[PDB]
């Protein structure tokens, strides 16, 4: 603003943020809609961890670890910021962090399954 | 591992610093220990003991006890081992012998009381605790003691033998890394590791770093020494900053040959780049301490047949130049008091010394095989080492009129006589013989006969200025380890609190009027007020910002920030520092120098409030506290000047010395209070020397009186007068008149001054 | 061709360009010549421009060779030069032998005749009659040693003092009446060398020395000259303690005589020794205390040519490369000045080259690699490094150190004043540097505030000035009532502690702030008790600046009424222009600065008849090469910069404007950028010096001043190069605005009469609410404690105010329309 | 003012100075109370509202200048030109509705609103306060109107599915931008993108600006949520290379 000021005189500004917990539950389901993690031996605990707010009333296999990983970007970027409290040096962290986070976990559970399910 | 890591580490530090590394050692290994107690509380008063703050009733005042020593007492029997402290040392009766003993370490009385008997680690912090708060010059024998209990006896007995290039070399070092080999300025360490090459048979390359075709001389020698597997050397490298770093990273990318051996001696500057210090070995070389040794090192350094020329008392000439040399080399450790600052008396001046001393006996002798000692050009010598050699650092008029001492003492027709006493009272009576030889044979004898027990006495200084050495050490080792060991901004709020709470609250400006502007120490000590106010406003202001900023209220701006940055490293904020300071002075001594010149200067404010410029005369003040004390001086000059219509240049500076309340306060005498006098006693307004570090004045009066035009007498001194005990700045002048046999030679060699603080 | 001959090898390819395409035109080669020569700035030949007559310094002094060289027989560039060169050190030899032989004569005698003695003078130059006094004195010195050889006699050396003492008083009576300024230079450097030979031959004779070979006599600098020698070079040689310097006859021109304090012996002592022991030295210190100027009169005593660098933020490679090689060639000394502001890659650079010249120089104790050239580096070559505190690590073992920590200014001023004439010198000395002392300290701090030793110099040059001037106004008084005339008697009964507080008042007091006055009141009264003085108001220029204020309709006061502050402040513009040649007119803006220099030269004209145009020059808003002159990089070409072309208009003297009085004032703020260049035309050398080597001398009757606000960010060097005048804005108060605005209302027409009726009116009724602490004035400081988006200035509002009602003028104008 | 440099007093004296500062409450209803009656001729039925509309906005704009202040944040500045801008978009829009309820209007207005002193909050709290105080003002000088319909909570407007700027609803404009999506990935570069509600609402903001010509853009947010990716799909979609 104070080297530039056309950048604020006449030029409109949006404020993109961050993905919010709605938006990182939408990219990891549709992300993760190959895998297959639907487990019938799942039991609706009587304590919930939500996270994602219009999460359904009956968490089923998939909405719960879609609800855990928006918990896990959450819990990083808790950490994150109480590293900046804390006055230690601190690296932001992007969205991009979470879409490689999704990405891992594909691949991890593919290839883990194409070597133990071929030996089930 | 212990041992090892002391040995291999402490091999790259200056001397100065081993005692440190052994104490840090000591900690982790007692901390290691599972049965001893920690000692978190011993250590924490043994490293924070002087930040307590104390008051003037806090001290009963034991007899026996010296004040510094009464603080010391007081604030370390705070702890709950030592509450009972001054009761001991109130009946105790070997106290006294104990006290003033050469050697108080080796038979600390035991004093701390406690339920259960203490291991002998416990005795020793508890022995070093004592040492501490009693006999501060003796703690860095009581750390190597302390050390010895924790990590054995022999633990540093590895340093004081000659290090042993050969097997430091032949293994447990690599090839790849380089071998620094870093000396102080004066001292060059190529001879060490030539004589190892020459001793294992090894042909090296030694090629100097003066220019880039030296450049080229180093890299085809590299180039060839890592292939070929013989020994590269470069010296001076420090003189190349950049082309170091690139012979790092050169270094970084080669497998060399086994044998091959990359050494680089360097001077210790800071432009040495970092990579190569953590890539490389580190060895540190230091001149040995002591008289006997500088002279063994000169004498080496010449050459044997320039000594021994066509005059055979050109060797008796150069025998006094290097004792001469030796002992300016030596006042060098005792900076604060040897001298005024440190000088830098290197190899160059004593070349051009000895050049000039060969020139004028050549044109004063030529060609004769005996020449009559006072035929010699001593007048010559004497004002060219004056002046233009040893004399042109020298910046400071009284360090120039200690060297003039020492020239007219040393370099003399008397000086060729069998009985010419090289030094006097050196140890009681005893007093330095000079050699009757006529070779350099002889005087070669001579000084490697010497007792090797160099007392500062020999070098003219009190005998008590070792021990201020050692005090002096031992703070710094003190302050070393407190280096070595958000809750930061809890404790800046703490201590900015203490710090609001212990400054004055404000300062009220003199009130303006005519004649009070007509008299000038009225205009003095208003301007004196108005920066006082100012500064003392501006501290507040910036203390309670940063209270402010530590309930988080604040902001943290540019300003702030580094405010906050300097206080939390502990490093004085330059807009606090408006008038002249000590620059070892830490924050808290500053806080506490500044709380009592504002002390000082609310007393003055309401004095003159009370009266006015005739009661304004009649004060007594400290020029310590004052901010610009030759200010107060010229004030007082200009007062009395237009009190007795005399004009100001023909006006002179006479002192009494007498105690505050029996003193005359006459119309041309001011009051000053807080000068302390070093290296003397002054009885009566006579000077008398004393081996007392220093001697509080009771009350100096300053006294303008008028031109006689009148010869000092032989019995009056000059003493200069310094801000604080730095010695940077010089206020002025001061003449005393020295008692009867004494002389005033020896004054100045001593180095006996007044001090403002 | 230039390892030929290196003396013209200083200059630049550029330069040798010129020289070398341009041989034929000597006319255009006197540019070389003053950048490569020391003080001679012209060269002398016939009206066919063939033959070499003489040779020029920049004052006018000349000195005509014995045997002339003549170009057409040498055609090349080179030989004709060396030919030059040569001739004018052994013509400069022979007038050193004719006047040593003149002065001998001189010598030895009881009494000598005033006449003759200023014929002498007159005939040899200031650098020639000073070293023939050097030679003599020294010659009788060792005589008398040599006849005290003995032992336990009688001394004549008694006599030789007395004659000191005797020729000491005869100069003493030669500067009380007026001399043309060439001969009062002349005579200047002569009584301070006769005084520092009366000191050392005092101290010789207390030291009662009866051997030539004693050192304390050795100490001294000796002069040594046989003219039985062949070669003119070697037939002075300089010998003080035990080093050698053959004195090199270069003609450094009548310059600046520095004196020989004890500090400056023990200077000369150190580098002396440094150079016997074939290693340069390095005189480490504060700034101020004569540093470089030692170097420069150690070099000047020896013959010898020094270059005094600018170690600046903004230094250059080529230049200083070619330039210090050109010394190695030559032989000539070169000095450092501010060492350390050298960036440290700057550092390294300069470090390792001199290193490389130094251990060359003690090799010969002979070619270096300098530049990729093999340069021949002469054994008379010194390399002097002054710094301000330590040397690089390369250098620590190659130099000798020494420490300029603080200049005896009582013996400065002592000298100076027997210099100029004063009686009771040292009491004036005594009084005056402690006062300075006093100034320096008790006085509040000020940007603007330069108390130094330069301060003390200028000072002391205006008060032998103002104390000649008033023996010239006592001559004439005695010849308008009366015949009896004798200039011992006027200076007798003439006082001298109120002239010297004269001086200081009229070249300080307009320097200090209000609030100041009192405090340098007190001070004389401290320093000089008793003694006061009354300012000799003119009173002529007082008519003529009220006469002037009513028709530029501003008021005019005296003493404590209205507007006296600015009358005062206009005289002592007045005075500080008659005592100085560059102004610096400070203060805040609105203090009246414009018109306090336009009232006075329109005073001045109205009064003296020499009409007067000033030259308004903005500095900053023109760039800085168009300011002072752009050289084309390829072409060449010079055109002349504004301040250029108005000097080249000012001295072409086409309409007569040398009789007329003309102020090229600088207004605009000033930075160390452009003002540099001005550095060599506020020193009393009062020249311009350009990028192509033309320089233009100032003409006596232009004054240059710098109307600038405020003197944060200019450097020391102008502020003490340049009498300075502050006007507070307490000088003018808001009661002089409104009258002024007044008058300007009533007696011009707005427009360009009705209207004007309309405005005398309007003035009239509005007259009660514009009077002092009206309305108006109330409304204002009430304002003032009010804030504001932007900065709050009087003059300001004050405009804005009488604007709009200017415009309420034009709107009663419209409607009676 | 950060950037900003004092001037020279020597300047500033030959040079009066005077602070044109904000309009005042009262200046700023007249101004854009004309605006208003100037605008709202396009649609006689509705003419009456323009004194309370302009009052809703004036009273609005003057708490969000009140709140939010440059204090705390560098881009907090509320000036006679976002309600200038506010004018221009709201005519924009009514230009093409021949016929329209009051409900329309104030859907337009609170978008707009919306477009401009929503966009640029950094916090989720202080949106959430402009939307509460949106909806205040609203119910305050709009009193006989329907919540549901007038302030429904997804205010998008576009003109891609119709021809005008008319409101459009998520759910259709996802579908919409699904396709265009998926054309894109067929045609540029295909990187899998998931359609939330906030891609909706940013896109939209996006081609709004690029439509409207000296279209400039300053996208804040942190690295990799799809600032570029979305500029990149606006501008394809819009034919802007
Ligand atoms: N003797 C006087 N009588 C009346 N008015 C005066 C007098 N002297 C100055 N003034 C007025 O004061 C002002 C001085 O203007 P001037 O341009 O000289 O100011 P300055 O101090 O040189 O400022 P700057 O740095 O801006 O040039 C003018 O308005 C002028 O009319
Ligand atoms: N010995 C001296 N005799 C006369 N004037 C001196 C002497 N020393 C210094 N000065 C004056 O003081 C000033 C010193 O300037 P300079 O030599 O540049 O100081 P430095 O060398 O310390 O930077 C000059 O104006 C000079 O006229
Ligand atoms: N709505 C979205 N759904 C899924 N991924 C997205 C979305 N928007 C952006 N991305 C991801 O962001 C990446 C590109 O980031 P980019 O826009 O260049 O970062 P920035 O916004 O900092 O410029 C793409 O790989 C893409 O997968």
């Amino acid at each position: 603003a104070a080297t530039s000021p056309a950048l604020f005189n006449r030029c409109v500004l949006n404020w993109f943020g961050d993905w919010s917990t709605e938006a990182l539950y939408q990219v990891g389901k549709e992300f993760t809609s190959k895998m297959d993690l639907e487990k019938p031996n799942y039991i609706v605990p009587d304590y919930m961890p939500v996270v994602y707010d219009k999460l359904p009333q009956p968490p089923s296999h998939r909405e719960a670890i879609v609800n855990s990983c928006v918990f896990v970007h959450q819990t990083l970027h808790q950490a994150n910021a109480r590293l900046a409290k804390r006055g230690g040096r601190t690296m932001a962290i992007t969205p991009r962090h979470y879409l490689d986070f999704i990405n891992h976990y594909a691949n991890l559970f593919h290839e883990k399954r194409s070597e133990l399910e071929e030996q089930q | 591992l212990f041992q090892v890591a002391f040995n291999r580490v402490a091999r790259g530090m200056l001397h100065q610093d081993h005692i440190t590394f052994a104490m840090l050692l000591a900690r982790i290994k007692l901390k290691g220990t599972v049965g001893e107690p920690t000692y978190d509380a011993e250590f924490q008063h043994f490293l924070r003991g002087n930040e307590i703050v104390l008051s003037a009733g806090s001290t009963p005042r034991i007899q026996g006890l010296t004040v510094e020593q009464a603080e010391a007492v007081v604030r370390l029997s705070c702890l709950p081992a030592f509450k009972d402290l001054i009761a001991k040392v109130q009946a105790d009766e070997q106290f006294g012998i104990w006290l003033d003993s050469s050697s108080p370490e080796q038979t600390v009385p035991y004093l701390w009381s406690e339920e259960t008997p203490a291991t002998p680690i416990g005795q020793a912090i508890h022995r070093l605790l004592l040492i501490q708060a009693f006999r501060p010059d003796r703690l860095l024998a009581m750390a190597h003691m302390f050390v010895s209990t924790n990590l054995g006896e022999s633990f540093m007995s590895i340093m004081e033998q000659p290090l042993d290039l050969t097997h430091i070399v032949g293994t447990e070092v690599k090839p790849n890394t380089p071998v620094l080999m870093c000396s102080v300025p004066g001292y060059d360490a190529s001879g060490h590791v030539e004589d190892l090459a020459a001793e294992q048979n090894t042909q090296i390359t030694s090629i100097a770093i003066g220019s880039a075709e030296g450049f080229n001389q180093a890299d085809k020698a590299i180039n060839t020494a890592v292939k070929s597997g013989r020994w590269v050397m470069l010296k001076n490298v420090h003189l190349a900053p950049g082309w170091l770093m690139q012979l790092e990273k050169k270094l970084h990318s080669l497998q060399p040959h086994a044998c091959f051996r990359l050494f680089l001696t360097m001077e210790i500057n800071p432009k040495v780049p970092v990579n190569l210090l953590r890539a490389g070995r580190i060895f540190v070389f230091e001149p040995p301490p002591g008289v006997k040794a500088n002279m063994l090192r000169t004498f080496s350094s010449i050459p044997v047949s320039r000594i021994c020329k066509s005059p055979n008392e050109r060797a008796r000439l150069y025998f006094l130049l290097a004792w001469f040399h030796a002992i300016i080399q030596e006042r060098l450790r005792y900076a604060p008091l040897g001298w005024s600052k440190k000088y830098e008396f290197g190899e160059s001046d004593l070349r051009s010394a000895c050049d000039t001393v060969d020139t004028w006996l050549d044109d004063t002798a030529k060609g004769r095989q005996n020449i009559s000692p006072d035929k010699i050009p001593w007048s010559a010598l004497k004002t060219l080492m004056a002046q233009s050699i040893y004399g042109g650092r020298v910046d400071n008029e009284f360090d120039q009129r200690l060297l003039n001492t020492f020239l007219e003492r040393l370099f003399t027709t008397r000086s060729f006589d069998s009985e010419f006493k090289l030094a006097c009272k050196v140890d009681g009576h005893k007093d330095i013989q000079m050699p009757d030889g006529i070779r350099r044979e002889e005087f070669v004898q001579w000084v490697e006969l010497l007792p090797d027990t160099q007392t500062p006495s020999w070098l003219g200084l009190p005998n008590n200025a070792e021990r201020v050495l050692l005090t002096t050490q031992g703070v710094d080792m003190i302050s070393k380890m407190l280096k070595m060991q958000p809750a930061w901004m809890r404790t800046l709020h703490t201590t900015a609190s203490n710090w609001l709470h212990l400054i004055p609250q404000t300062l009220s400006h003199l009130k303006r009027t005519v004649e009070n502007i007509k008299d000038p120490l009225f205009r003095f000590f208003e301007r004196e007020v108005k920066m006082g106010a100012k500064l003392l406003q501006d501290v507040r202001q910036d203390l309670a910002d940063v209270v402010q900023v530590c309930e988080g209220k604040k902001k943290q701006t540019n300003y702030l920030r580094t405010l906050i940055n300097e206080l939390v490293k502990g490093i004085l904020p330059r807009s606090w520092s408006h008038y002249t300071v000590p620059a070892g002075m830490t924050v808290i001594q500053w806080v506490s120098d500044f709380s009592e010149r504002i002390k000082q200067l609310q007393n003055i404010s309401l004095a003159a409030a009370s009266g006015g410029a005739k009661e304004l005369k009649n004060i007594h003040v400290c020029l310590g506290g004052l901010f610009v004390p030759e200010a107060y001086i010229t004030a007082t000059r200009q007062y009395v000047a237009q009190a007795n219509s005399w004009s100001l240049e023909e006006l002179c500076l006479e002192v009494n010395v007498t105690t505050s309340q029996g003193a005359t306060l006459d119309a041309c005498s001011f009051g000053v209070t807080g000068l302390k006098l070093q290296g003397a006693t002054c009885n009566n307004n006579k000077l008398s020397l004393s081996n007392a570090i220093s001697t509080a004045l009771p009350l100096t009066q300053l006294r303008w009186v008028k031109q006689t035009n009148t010869e000092k007498k032989a019995s009056v001194v000059t003493l200069p007068v310094y801000l604080n005990f730095t010695r940077a700045d010089l206020i002025f002048t001061v003449d005393f008149e020295i008692a009867t046999k004494e002389d005033p030679r020896s004054f100045y060699e001593r180095g006996v001054a007044v001090l403002c603080t | 061709e230039r390892s030929s001959f290196p003396r013209f090898y200083f200059v630049g390819d550029e330069d040798l360009l010129e020289i070398i395409g341009n041989s034929k035109n000597v006319a255009k080669l006197q540019k070389h010549f003053k950048k490569m020569f020391a003080g001679v700035s012209s060269i002398i030949l016939n009206e066919d421009n063939s033959v070499v007559l003489g040779i020029s310094s920049r004052e006018g002094e000349e000195v005509m060779f014995k045997t002339p060289v003549s170009i057409t027989e040498h055609p090349k560039i080179n030989e004709w030069l060396t030919l030059v060169e040569k001739e004018m050190r052994v013509t400069l030899a022979k007038l050193l032998a004719e006047s040593v032989t003149e002065v001998e004569i001189f010598g030895k005698a009881t009494s000598i005749d005033p006449n003759t003695y200023i014929t002498w003078i007159d005939k040899y130059q200031a650098q020639l009659v000073v070293l023939s006094a050097q030679i003599a004195w020294s010659e009788n010195v060792e005589t008398a040693l040599s006849s005290m050889g003995g032992g336990g006699d009688a001394a004549p050396l008694h006599s030789v003092l007395s004659n000191v003492e005797v020729t000491l008083n005869v100069l003493a009576d030669s500067v009380l009446m007026e001399q043309p300024p060439l001969r009062r230079r002349k005579l200047e450097h002569l009584i301070t060398e006769l005084v520092h030979q009366r000191d050392v031959t005092r101290s010789l004779i207390k030291s009662k020395i009866d051997n030539a070979k004693s050192f304390e006599w050795l100490s001294q600098m000796r002069f040594y000259f046989d003219p039985k020698q062949t070669d003119v070079l070697q037939q002075l040689s300089i010998q003080m303690a035990n080093a050698k310097f053959n004195y090199g006859f270069e003609y450094l021109g009548v310059q600046d005589k520095l004196v020989q304090t004890p500090l400056t012996d023990r200077c000369y002592l150190t580098m002396t020794q440094a150079l016997e022991a074939r290693l340069g030295g390095s005189p480490f210190g504060p700034a101020g205390t004569g540093k470089t100027e030692s170097v420069k009169a150690l070099g000047h005593q020896l013959g010898r040519f020094v270059l005094v660098f600018n170690c600046d933020e903004t230094f250059d490679f080529q230049a200083m490369g070619r330039i210090f090689v050109g010394l190695c060639q030559v032989g000539a000394w070169g000095c450092f000045d501010e060492f350390n502001r050298l960036e440290e890659r700057m550092l390294s650079a300069v470090s390792q080259q001199v290193q490389c010249i130094q251990e060359a120089l003690r090799e010969h104790s002979i070619t270096c690699e300098l530049l990729n050239k093999q340069v021949k580096v002469s054994p008379d070559m010194a390399i002097f490094i002054t710094m301000n505190p330590n040397l690089p690590d390369n250098l620590k073992k190659l130099f000798r150190s020494l420490a300029m920590t603080k200049p005896d200014r009582q013996l400065i001023a002592q000298v100076m004043l027997y210099s100029q004439g004063f009686r009771t010198a040292e009491v004036l000395a005594n009084k005056i540097v402690p006062f300075f002392k006093l100034c320096d300290e008790q006085l509040s701090s000020q940007s603007h505030y330069d108390f130094g030793l330069r301060a003390l110099k200028s000072v002391l040059v205006s008060a032998g000035n103002v104390k000649r001037e008033r023996i010239q106004k006592i001559k004439r008084e005695k010849e308008e009532r009366g015949e009896a005339v004798d200039e011992g008697e006027i200076a007798e009964n003439l006082p001298e502690q109120e002239i010297l507080i004269q001086s200081v008042c009229e070249t300080m007091v307009p320097k200090l702030v209000a609030e100041d006055i009192p405090l340098l009141f007190s001070l004389l009264s401290d320093v000089f008790p008793g003694v006061q003085y009354h300012r000799g108001e003119m009173t002529a220029l007082r008519e003529e600046l009220k006469k002037v204020c009513q028709e530029m309709y501003l008021t005019y006061g005296d003493g404590e009424e209205v507007g006296g502050m600015w009358v005062e402040k206009v005289l002592q513009l007045y005075q500080i222009t008659q005592i100085n040649h560059g102004l610096m007119m400070v203060g805040p803006s609105g203090s009246g600065k414009s018109m306090a220099w336009r009232v006075l030269l329109k005073a001045l004209e109205r009064l003296e008849g020499v009409e007067g145009v000033a030259h308004i020059i903005d500095p900053k808003a023109i760039s800085k090469d168009h300011l002072y002159g752009t050289l084309d990089p390829n072409t060449r070409e010079w055109t002349d910069g504004l301040f250029t072309h108005v000097l080249r208009k000012i001295i072409d003297s086409v309409r007569g404007e040398l009789q007329k009085r003309q102020w090229i004032v600088f207004d605009g703020d000033v930075d160390p950028e452009w003002v540099e260049n001005l550095n060599s035309v506020l020193d009393d050398n009062k020249l311009l010096t350009l990028p192509n080597g033309e320089r233009l001398s100032l003409p006596p009757n232009v004054r240059i001043m710098f109307e600038v606000q405020d003197l944060k960010y200019a450097t020391l060097a102008t502020v003490s190069r340049c009498g300075m005048v502050w006007f507070s804005e307490d000088v003018l108060s808001t009661d002089m605005i409104f009258n002024n605005f007044l008058a300007r209302l009533r007696s011009i027409p707005l427009d360009e009469s009705p209207m004007l009726q309309i405005q005398r009116d309007a003035a009239t009724i509005m007259q009660p609410y514009f009077t002092s602490n009206g309305l108006v004035t109330k409304a204002l400081e009430h304002a003032f404690q009010l804030e504001h988006i932007m900065d709050l200035t009087r003059l300001r509002c004050l405009g804005s105010l009488f604007s709009m009602l200017h415009q309420a003028c034009r709107n009663v104008a419209q409607y009676n329309a | 003012d950060p950037g900003r440099k004092p001037l020279s007093h020597r300047f500033l004296r030959h040079v009066p100075v005077v602070y044109v500062d904000y309009p005042g409450p009262a200046s700023l209803t007249q101004i854009y109370g004309t605006f208003n009656r100037a605008m709202l001729r396009l649609i006689p039925s509705l003419r009456t509202y323009a004194e309370p509309l302009t009052a809703a906005m004036v009273e609005f704009y003057t708490m969000s200048q009140e709140r939010f202040t440059q204090d705390t944040q560098p881009h907090y500045i509320y000036s006679p030109r976002e309600m200038t801008r506010w004018v221009r978009g709201i005519f924009e829009a009514l230009r093409p509705l021949e016929t329209l309820p009051v409900e329309g209007l104030i859907r337009i207005w609170a978008h707009e609103a919306l477009r401009l002193f929503q966009d640029r909050l950094v916090e989720d709290e202080e949106r959430r306060w402009t939307d509460e105080n949106i909806d205040t003002v609203a119910l305050k000088h709009f009193p006989n109107i329907d919540r549901e319909k007038a302030m429904s909570r997804p205010i998008l407007y576009s003109n891609w599915l119709s021809k005008d700027y008319i409101p459009v609803d998520q759910e259709e404009l996802r579908d919409y931008v699904k396709a265009r999506l998926k054309v894109f990935y067929e045609e540029e570069l295909d990187v899998p993108l998931v359609l939330f509600n906030e891609v909706l609402d940013h896109v939209l903001r996006i081609d709004r600006i690029f439509r409207q010509p000296q279209g400039h853009l300053l996208l804040i947010g942190v690295s990799g949520a799809g600032k570029t990716t979305l500029s990149r799909f606006v501008a394809w979609m819009n034919g802007l290379s």
